[PDB]
């Protein structure tokens, strides 16, 4: 009788996954003119 | 939100190439706790906003080491993704870690 044993290595298996997300943000409004240069009263003529 | 077509295009540029294990959560200072060597990892083409590893990779963990977290370093030495494993494991002797599959996903 021997009963003699052996020894191995520590083998482990795992599944890893990292995830993320996305969101789009928008801000708009109906045009009521716009930032202009030389905002002055005018007198058009044809 | 992004489109399925949009996600596929964007994912085709991350291209992780190597994976490094860690002992502490590598959030910030990812260059520290570099327990293992940069073993190469191959990823497939984007599909439905998801890339998966092409094959199983084996990590040559050194003896008397503990690994709990990993990181996917790309070609130009950038840490693009951190992450934890199932449970912190102590590699008391020499051993190898088997990564069955790692998948990057944006469908969330």
């Amino acid at each position: 009788t021997r009963v003699h044993s052996y020894r191995g290595v520590l083998i482990i298996t795992d599944e890893l996954t990292v995830e993320a997300g996305s969101r789009v943000s928008l801000s708009g409004y109906v045009s009521d003119g716009g930032t202009s240069d030389v905002f002055t009263i005018c007198r058009l003529l044809d | 939100t992004l489109t399925i077509d949009g996600k596929n295009k964007i994912l085709a540029t991350l291209t992780p190439t190597t994976i490094v294990l860690h002992n502490v959560d590598p959030t910030a200072d990812p260059t520290a706790n570099k327990v293992t060597q940069p073993v190469a990892i191959f990823f497939s083409e984007p599909n439905n906003g998801l890339i998966a590893s092409e094959d199983t990779v084996n990590i040559t963990v050194p003896a008397s080491a503990t690994v709990s977290h990993f990181s996917l370093w790309d070609d130009n030495s950038k840490c693009v993704a951190t992450g934890a494993l199932s449970s912190p494991q102590f590699f008391a002797e020499e051993g190898i870690y088997v990564i069955s599959s790692v998948s990057i996903d944006l469908n969330k």
